[PDB]
Order: C-alpha cells, then structure tokens, then sequence
C-alpha cells in the first residue's frame, strides 16, 4: 500500500 | 525461444509525448512529481500530487490555487480556473480541446483480463519521449515494474482502448480468500508479490475503501497469483490431465484461483486438482516447455 | 507478477501502417518503407533459385504485385541487391524517415517487432507492435508464415532490419551441454545490406535446411549474473571455465569484465534442476536474458 | 528450415  | 515469449500484438498508437506531461510540485519541505493524463480534451492529474493525506493535500491544493504553483501546468494550455476536483483526480480542461488527439476508451476497465501497454513520458539523456512497455492486468492490477513518480502512466488494452492510470504498488501482498475468509493455497506464498495498481479516470481502483484510498494505506490482499481464468484451465489441464478426460469440477478451484463452476465447464479444460495439490510444489517451480507457471496462468501455454 | 517482468521501455515509434504494406504475388509479405525505398523480401517469388528468377523475371514479376502500385514506386528502378528487391519510392518522404542501427548484428538486447495487420474489430489495417529479446540477428517473438518484411527495432527506435525466416527447433553444438535439449523455435533477422547470421548468408534463403544454435538465446552479462547466483553464492574468486565458451559462447575477456564468478562444475552437476527450476518465479532462459531484475 |  503505497501511492506513486 | 518464441516458444515462451508471449509476443502479444498490441495495436501502434499515435500519441504525442504531451499526452503525458510531467507535472511537478515543489515546497520548501517537499518535492512531488507524477504525470497528467491528456484524454479527450481533459487533463487528469492524480491529488496525491498536493499530499497523500486530507489536511495537507487540502491546504496544498487550496480550491484550485495549488495548481498555480505546479511546473508543466501552464495556463496556456490548460484552463486553470475551471479545475475540477473529482474523487481523487483533478480534471481540467484544455483551453484548445484539439491539442491533443482523442483516443479510445475501454467501457468497463476493471473487467478487463489480458495484456496491456503502459504508456509513460520520459526524458532521454536528448528529448522527452513517449515510452511503452508490455505486460499482463487483471481487474486494475498489472505486472510492469514502476517507481515512484509513474503515477499516472496510461495504461491500454491490446485494440488502444484506455483502460486508466497507473497510482500505486506494493513490495508484497498477504494471499487468502477474502469473500470466505479462508486461507488457500497461496497463503504460504514465500516470495515477495508485489503490486501494481490502476485507477479509472471515473476513480474505479480495485481495492477496499477506493473513495480516498490516497490518503489511507493498508496491506494489500489478493487471492491469487494475477491470471487470466482460461489459461489457469489450460495450463492446469496439461499438468494433470493429458488426455482432458472429463473430470468434475473440484471447488477448491473457486477459492484457490477464483474460478467458478460455470467457468470451468465452459472452458472444457478438465483437471485432477487432488494431482495439482498433491504436486503443488513441484508444479509451481518448475517449468512447462521454458515458461513459468506464473507466465502460464496469465498467457497459456503458447503453443 | 512485477518481480518477474522484465518491463523493457522502448521508445514509441509514430510510423504510418503504410511503411509496412502487404506485398501479395499471384505467395505474400510486407515490403519495409526505409527512407524513400521499399525492400522486399526476393523469396516472394519462391524459395528456389529456379522458382523465383522464373517468377521475378528481372524484374517483370512486380507488375504481378498486389499493393505495389506504379502511382507509389518507381518500379522500372527496381534493384536486386542480394537477397533483397529495393525499389525507389516516387515522394521519398511521402513515408517518414527512420533511425538506422550503425551495426544490427552486433546488437543484443530488448527489442521490438513491428508489423501491418488487419484487424477485423477495428475494420481497419493497422501497424501492430511486439516485445522481445534479440541476441546478433536472432529474435524472440513468435511469427506466422506472411510475417516476413516484419521490422525489427531497438530500444532507442534504430532499425535493426527485418524478420526473414525461422525454424520449429534447432540444433544444439559447439557437441556441448545444449545438445541433449529435449523444442526451441527460430527467429531470423535480415538487415538492409543483406547482413543475416547464418551460414552461407549469399542464399540462406534458397539453401538453408537447418538452424544450428550454440545456445538458448542469451545476454553475456545476464548469464554470467545468473550463472554466479545458481554455482557462488558468496562470488568467491573462481577462475575461468573454457565451457564458459562451448555452452555459452562467453570469453575469458568478459568472464573478467563483469566480476560473476561461476563455479562451472556445480552448474553441470545440477544442469537439468538448475535449467528446469524457476529463479524466484523466473525462467532460467527469462534469467540469462534479461538478469535476475532485483 | 522456412523463409516466412
């Protein structure tokens, strides 16, 4: 879970 | 050899590089940076852009006024004063609806299954031009390699039909069977599965809680390797069954692969699943021909 | 997933589907558009020496051509140059010019395939591209019969040259470890001065009847990374192995080069696991050409 | 042993  | 290459034709699109325009965000704390999607006279840029939680992205942001203070948004090209805040994305129109090429849209992106383009600008060290790259989606969750800052590369069915932007990943995921609550036979899983994720320029992303899943962050479930349903049968047929005799239908199929009963009767791929358990190790590290089981199940046997 | 997916970026080419028109003969491929000339590929008019001077007919043939209209090309300067017919066109730019490869054969790496089809959902003809992996002339992606005139470009969108010719199998020998192989297609490649990596390149294409390979296709350094993880965990100083060049075609020179040390012997101890087993969830042949993409 |  991480935004790019 | 051809003979594991899937070699998948995708149809050669004519879009400029300034479909995809970097756009950057700078603050005397921080630096941000992803790229604007141009689709059919609108640009679409991703809010995390302004900060990837409520209280700073709303102060960054500021109505619209952040906007002002981006590079490669310049009011030439983009009408500024009527950005729109939808869901997560931030549309704007072109001030010249013609600038850019219209291109296709895919009508229902999350249904997709198959190979895919992403599409992302880059600067080559001597020009900034349009790269693609090939790979393989499943409902919004694909298989190219991105780091930070490609949020926003367009991502494309094999006919050019847009299916939406790339905005998010993880190193790994946590494997089970959500809807039973079961665990299943990748839960065991040893290696890291990361993911790649896309949202729809109507904010569709395949994931609990998609309304401000920007601002949030949770571990990633899935509940199977990514797949597409008729090759996992085909692949699965010829290790366990060679002469496809009709075999009925094992449910472990629908927890382990999310297959159903009607897809597997369908399809007419038998299979002696107690086999495929049984061999599961074996059949999961070692190779068909030269491809991967993981290969297998998203592209078949390519035979 | 991510992990095993080697995610090439190769530069998008904006060329017109008519730089790679159908040439039918009344046989069929595509002609390549290549700076204000058109090749075509001369086996188009049979796969003999006899056949074809009969059918080409210095020439006469084209005008037994579908798609190759006088109004396009000036067929009266039509130029056999090896095996390739290149014919001038009447507008040289009327088709975009495009970046030429210095040296294709000496080219190892990712590269595309582009070719013109017709696709019937859209209704329309349409220029399709491919991803693969090329090592000196001999490709990956997987073709039919009528994909000749294919064009083969690198990373950067240099033409390489243009998809020939191809095999179900090969051949394995220097005999070495490849041998025993239990199938493994061909990919050919031609360039625009008629360079091929075969035997007897002067009519590889009237005379050839086998493909015969070193090895799988394969990247120096990939191999050498994916040799040192499978045989010397820890990379400890191992001197070179001259099956290095037998089974691999890599030399002492490289062996050095790039710092994978390779105890060979582990390797050919364990040959059919280490050759059948994945790499994470990658091939052994995914891995020799691409590297372990850590 | 094919031309394509």
């Amino acid at each position: 879970y991480y935004n790019q | 050899s051809a003979a594991s290459n899937p070699s998948i034709s995708h149809i050669v699109l004519e879009m400029p590089v300034a479909i995809n325009p970097l756009i950057k965000y700078t603050t005397r704390t921080s630096v941000s940076s992803l790229r604007g999607a141009v689709v059919n006279g609108y640009i679409y840029i991703q809010r995390h852009l302004f900060g990837s939680k409520k209280q700073e992205f709303e102060a960054c942001y500021n109505n619209g006024k952040g906007l002002l203070n981006c590079k490669n948004l310049e009011r030439s090209k983009y009408d500024i004063d009527s950005a729109e805040l939808i869901g997560t994305l931030i549309r704007i129109p072109l001030h010249d609806k013609h600038s850019i090429p219209h291109i296709s849209i895919h009508p229902d992106p999350l249904s997709y299954n198959g190979p895919v383009t992403l599409y992302l600008s880059r600067y080559d060290t001597n020009k900034d031009v349009l790269c693609v790259h090939t790979g393989f989606m499943s409902e919004g969750h694909h298989d190219i390699k991105t780091v930070f800052g490609d949020c926003g590369g367009m991502l494309f069915d094999p006919k050019g039909r847009l299916l939406g932007l790339h905005c998010a990943g993880s190193d790994d995921v946590v494997f089970m069977d959500t809807t039973t609550g079961k665990s299943n036979i990748w839960t065991s899983y040893k290696l890291q599965h990361p993911s790649e994720i896309m949202i729809t320029l109507n904010n569709e992303i395949n994931l609990p809680n998609p309304a401000n899943y920007d601002f949030e962050t949770t571990k990633v479930v899935y509940q199977h390797p990514l797949r597409n349903v008729c090759a996992t049968l085909e692949t699965l047929q010829h290790l366990t069954n060679k002469t496809n005799a009709k075999l009925p239908y094992d449910s472990r199929l629908l927890s382990d692969f999310n297959i159903t009963a009607e897809q597997y009767n369908q399809y007419g791929y038998y299979i002696d699943y107690n086999n495929f358990v049984n061999n599961f190790n074996r059949y999961t590290t070692t190779t068909i021909g030269t491809k991967s089981f993981e290969t297998c199940i998203k592209y078949g046997l390519m035979d």
